[PDB]
């Protein structure tokens, strides 16, 4: 049996509510019976209390969470619970649907992302289409500022071609502060395409003072990860047109068709164990008492869990409770305020929507500029 | 005007600990501005419970920061965790006192967190401090693969390649594993005399006892750990000395509390005075927010002068440690620790002592440990290096050259399988030829008793790129001889840019180009026939080989080489039979070789020039004291003529 949670959308939790009212999808090779939970608000001791004693009050093998309005440092509880009880668990979405890099020994997390070595390489496969090679690097006092540089230098050296680095700045991007001696420095710069790492605050406080000291026009071009651009749903304002990101897959799904395919991960894996050993994995579940040395019975699940398949994709996870062999899609941000697809990345190679990069004036009307010769041949 | 904190502990009396100093601290500082309370928990054994218990306790009070030590209760990671997990969420600032875990010290997890004693890790900066003051170059590093173990040694690497030295081969293995004698075992062959240690306690006793069983804590061998070893060796499992480091206050817990107190109540005025002090309340319900300035309490807190240094000045490192510390080093002698000398903040003092080491010299001994026993590989070839069958006695047959000498033999191991179809089988053979006499030659030369064995898988080593993977890695006689299997190559190696990164060969003893077979109008260089190829005149040789390099450093030559991956042969002897059998057209490498092999095997010739230059010579593992005097020989060789002899007899026949 499992059990699924809903968190932080009263009118669409109506929906959420008539959703779980079906028996069952009838689709999954598993005789599970669903059970669903709603929290009000998301805050420690609410979901304390209504995982552990709701895991125990009906013996329940295995739980999947769904996402919220996106606020950060929520995977530790989650992290802490799977560590506790040794249950399995499942995130789908949201903010909580964030890498989380040194996760506990013992623990079996799973949520589903993008890795920042991966979510790093496809701006350097992007940026290579058309060459460009400035690399004006630009990152915040941030914690995972050190592991991003690291890797990034890492790659540098051992590439394909010369990459040619201009600079590195870090620079404090704090709520409040004297900004004279960050924005002097910021204007001293010349660099065609930039690449920057930080929070949804600290984007908007840079790239404010960036438009301020007039590095937003048509020339130049940024670069950021997916750490950034927050809701994935809310156009936020003073965003320059023309910024590139890289987020994973069914962005635009459902939030029901995020929890289906949650609930048929979880059947396939049952699916191919119970040929294994001939009946469900015994639900281990005890919120006050904590015991639980290393199990061999839920190790082997665990590793049985590991590889699954159908639904025309593919999750593989590492012993690093994240994807591998993933499919993303590059976005940008069209010439209306809204965000569009640009480029595919499927088994490692690279497309994309425009031979050409646009680079937009003031109005809607682009500028050809000069350069950029149009040539034609034939066989 | 009441600012309230809070703390975790376990001792009932520790509580009148805090309010002693908390009365002290309003006695000390202060003149009708702010007054200060306190309230403390005691732990409890159920975490979850205990985290809802001061979740709760934090929703009854306006607490401001926690502060949390060790309880006695061995399960030592599940103290601090839950109330740190609980406060990130907040962002509320907690300082521990007696918690060394390393995992603590990554700033992503734990969002607001600080330590008032250093880490395990820095004992590798302190080790590496102990290596400088007594003269020791090289180190064999021997840790465990915990995550701990990781961060250690990563500081150890970063602070030795400071002085880019590097270290010897660096072992690791599985925690909570017993029957470690196969790591150990793969360490003796190696040369070195000073290893170093860091793992769990009790592991300490099972990785110690079979340095007993194997003899390796004779003379010579000298051990050094940390203080995470000492308690458990002289538990159980006798130790045999050695050398380690503790702290002046562990585990005391009650300066720790006052200094935290001091400096937490020295920030609260500044923070008081910075103009915005939003009070936080204890919202546990709809309050979902952030305690609105906390990351510059935390910039600010972080910087905070030591307030008074009493038992020790206290300050805040950038990561979040305290620098500038110091250490005892103690020794291990009849079982009675002694202090031997005092750590500085960056140097070291010793006070009066007389340091032991477990072979019993009084002398501080003198590591490196030359050696004297050499390992060489070497491949089939050939012009230079004949392997035949032994014969059944066990040698093989004692001939007599025609010029009135025997021709000297080895024995070599090798491996007796060709090709990956085959499996391992092994024989013992015997070599002869070229490359051996100029080996035994040095023999009479120098000391040193050679112990030839061949190649694993026939070819010579090229640098290969790992499927899927982000490091490349090598492959053959030089992946071999850089694992460090042997010290030595002697064969016909070809001297290129790949090679001459990493392993320096020098002083070519034989000059040679590269030529084209025929059966019997071509050009080496470019020719119609060859630079753009047909069904007819195929061009091949044998894969992972020099070649194939110098043909991927073209541009047009690329393609050629491109097409000429299509097709590969394992051995030079199928090319040989191929090029009377017309299945392949053209066969390209070494000079030396395909000349002598015409010479014999008539019927056959090579066609063109010799389109390149280069040179063979041994090789050696970089920072060998051998290079120096083996070229400076060989040159003395090569004067006399011996080599130019040896020719006549295997060249010219
Ligand atoms: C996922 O990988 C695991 C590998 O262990 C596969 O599970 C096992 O596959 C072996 C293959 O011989 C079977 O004999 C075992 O019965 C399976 N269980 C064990 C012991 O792991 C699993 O099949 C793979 N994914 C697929 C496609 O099934
Ligand atoms: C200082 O802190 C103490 C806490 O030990 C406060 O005493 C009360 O203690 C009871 C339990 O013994 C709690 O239920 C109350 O909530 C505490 N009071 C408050 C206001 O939290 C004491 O009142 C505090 N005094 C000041 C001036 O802050
Ligand atoms: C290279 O060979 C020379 C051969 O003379 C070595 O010089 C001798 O070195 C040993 C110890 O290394 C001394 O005991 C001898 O007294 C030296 N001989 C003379 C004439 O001084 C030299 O040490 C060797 N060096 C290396 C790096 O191998």
């Amino acid at each position: 049996t499992v059990a699924v949670v809903f968190s932080s959308s009263g009118p669409p939790q109506a929906q959420f509510r008539a959703r779980l009212t079906p028996q069952s999808f009838l689709d999954l090779p598993l005789e599970i019976q669903p059970l669903t939970v709603g929290v009000n608000t998301t805050n420690p001791s609410s979901l304390l209390t209504q995982i552990c004693g709701l895991l125990g009050a009906a013996h329940v093998h295995g739980i999947v969470f769904e996402d919220n309005v996106d606020t950060e440092a929520v995977a530790q509880i989650l992290d802490f619970i799977s560590s506790q009880t040794h249950v399995p668990i499942l995130s789908i979405s949201g903010g909580s649907a964030v890498v989380l890099t040194p996760k506990e020994p013992g623990s079996a997390f799973l949520q589903l992302g993008v890795s920042l070595e991966q979510q790093l390489q496809v701006l350097f496969k992007v940026l290579e289409e058309y060459d460009w090679s400035a690399f004006a690097v630009i990152t915040s006092l941030h914690p995972g500022h050190a592991l991003f540089l690291e890797g990034v230098r890492a790659v540098a050296d051992a590439s394909h071609v010369s990459w040619r680095l201009l600079d590195v700045v870090t620079l404090e991007l704090g709520p409040g502060g004297p900004r004279a001696r960050t924005q002097r420095l910021l204007r001293q710069l010349d660099a065609p395409v930039f690449v920057a790492y930080c929070s949804r605050e600290e984007a908007e406080v840079l790239f404010a003072e960036a438009a301020q000291a007039g590095l937003v026009g048509p020339g130049h071009v940024w670069l950021v990860p997916n750490l950034a651009l927050g809701s994935t749903d809310a156009p936020p304002a003073t965003f320059p047109v023309g910024l590139i990101s890289v987020v994973t897959e069914s962005w635009r799904l459902s939030l029901r068709q995020k929890v289906r395919d949650g609930v048929a991960i979880l059947a396939l894996g049952a699916h191919s164990y119970w040929r294994q050993h001939g009946t469900l994995p015994a639900p281990a579940g005890d919120c006050r008492v904590h015991p639980g040395p290393v199990s061999p019975a839920r190790e082997a699940f665990y590793r049985h869990l590991l590889n699954v398949t159908w639904e025309g994709r593919d999750f593989s996870f590492s012993p690093g409770g994240y994807l591998v062999q993933p499919t993303m899609v590059v976005i940008a941000l069209n010439r209306h305020r809204l965000w569009e697809m640009v480029g595919r990345w499927e088994h490692g190679v690279l497309y994309m929507k425009y031979p050409v990069w646009p680079r937009y004036s003031a109005s809607l009307q682009p500028v050809v500029d000069s350069r950029h010769l149009t040539v034609a041949t034939l066989e | 005007k009441i600012v309230n904190i809070g703390a975790v502990l376990s001792t009932r009396k520790h509580e009148q600990m805090f309010r002693e100093a908390v009365n002290q601290a309003n006695k000390r500082h202060g003149s009708w501005k702010i007054q200060l309370n306190a309230t403390s928990v005691t732990h409890k054994p159920n975490a979850i419970q205990m985290a809802l218990s001061v979740c709760e306790d934090l929703i009854s009070s306006q607490v401001y920061a926690i502060l949390v030590s060790h309880p006695p209760t061995p399960n030592d990671h599940f103290t601090p965790t839950p109330v740190s997990y609980t406060a990130g969420f907040y962002r509320i600032p907690v300082l521990g006192l007696t918690t060394r875990m390393s995992i603590y010290s990554d700033k992503s997890i734990h969002l607001s967190f600080l330590r008032t004693v250093p880490p395990y890790s820095h004992q590798s900066s302190v080790w590496f401090e102990m290596m400088r003051v007594y003269s020791w170059n090289h180190i064999i590093l021997l840790v465990s693969d915990d995550h701990e173990g990781r961060a250690a040694q990563k500081r150890l690497e970063t602070l030795l390649e400071e002085r880019e030295s590097k270290a010897e081969k660096v072992l690791q293995f599985d925690p909570g594993t017993k029957n470690v004698t196969a790591l150990l075992m793969e360490a003796k062959e190696l040369e070195a005399r000073v290893i170093i240690l860091s793992a769990s306690e009790d592991d300490a006793a099972t990785v110690y006892r079979a340095a007993a069983m194997l003899n390796m804590t004779g003379s010579g061998y000298v051990w050094l750990v940390g203080e995470r070893e000492i308690s458990g060796n002289a538990l159980r499992y006798a130790p045999d000395g050695i050398l380690g480091l503790q702290l002046i206050n562990g585990k005391n817990e009650s300066a720790h509390i006052s200094d935290a107190v001091g400096v937490v109540a020295q920030a609260v005025h500044e923070l008081l005075e910075k103009e915005n002090i939003t009070d936080p309340p204890r919202g546990c319900v709809g309050n979902t927010n952030i305690w609105k300035t906390g990351p510059l309490f935390k910039r600010v807190l972080m910087s905070s002068k030591y307030a008074d240094g009493v038992t020790g000045r206290v300050e805040f490192n950038e990561d979040g440690d305290r620098k500038f510390a110091n250490y005892s080093i103690m020794n291990l002698q009849n079982r009675k620790l002694v202090q031997v000398g005092i750590y500085n903040g960056t140097h070291v003092i010793p006070n009066d002592r007389k340091i032991i080491w477990p072979g019993g010299e009084t002398e501080k001994p003198r590591g490196y440990q030359m050696s004297t026993r050499l390992k060489i590989v070497t491949i089939h070839q050939e012009p230079f290096v004949y392997v035949k069958p032994t014969l059944s006695d066990g040698t093989c047959k004692e001939e007599f050259t025609v010029n009135g000498d025997p021709v000297k033999k080895v024995i070599c191991t090798g491996p007796n399988d060709t090709s990956p179809g085959s499996p391992r089988h092994t024989v013992p053979q015997c070599c002869y030829g070229f490359c051996i006499d100029l080996l035994i030659k040095l023999a009479r030369t120098m000391n040193f008793t050679y112990e030839v064995h061949l190649v694993a898988d026939g070819k010579f080593g090229t640098q290969e790129r790992v499927n899927n993977s982000n490091k490349k890695e090598w492959n053959g006689m030089m992946g071999e001889l850089l694992s460090g299997q042997a010290d030595m190559i002697v064969a016909p190696l070809t001297i290129n840019n790949e090679r001459a990164q990493y392993i320096e060969f020098s002083k070519p003893f034989k000059y040679q180009g590269l030529t084209i077979l025929v059966k019997k109008r071509i050009t080496g260089i470019n020719d119609p026939r060859l630079r753009n190829p047909s069904d007819k005149f195929i061009y091949a040789t044998v894969k992972q080989s020099s070649v194939d390099i110098y043909f991927r450093r073209q541009v047009e030559l690329s393609t050629m080489y491109r097409h000429m991956e299509k097709h590969n042969y394992e051995s030079a002897a199928e090319a040989i039979q191929a090029v009377r059998d017309n299945k392949l057209h053209a066969f390209i490498w070494d000079s030396a070789v395909l000349e002598f092999e015409a010479s014999q095997k008539c019927d056959l010739v090579t066609t063109g020039e010799l389109f390149f230059r280069s040179g063979f010579g041994i090789g050696m593992r970089k920072d060998s004291p051998w290079k120096q005097n083996v070229s400076l020989s060989i040159l003395k060789s090569h004067e006399n003529g011996f080599m130019e002899d040896l020719d006549k007899t295997w060249v010219r026949y």
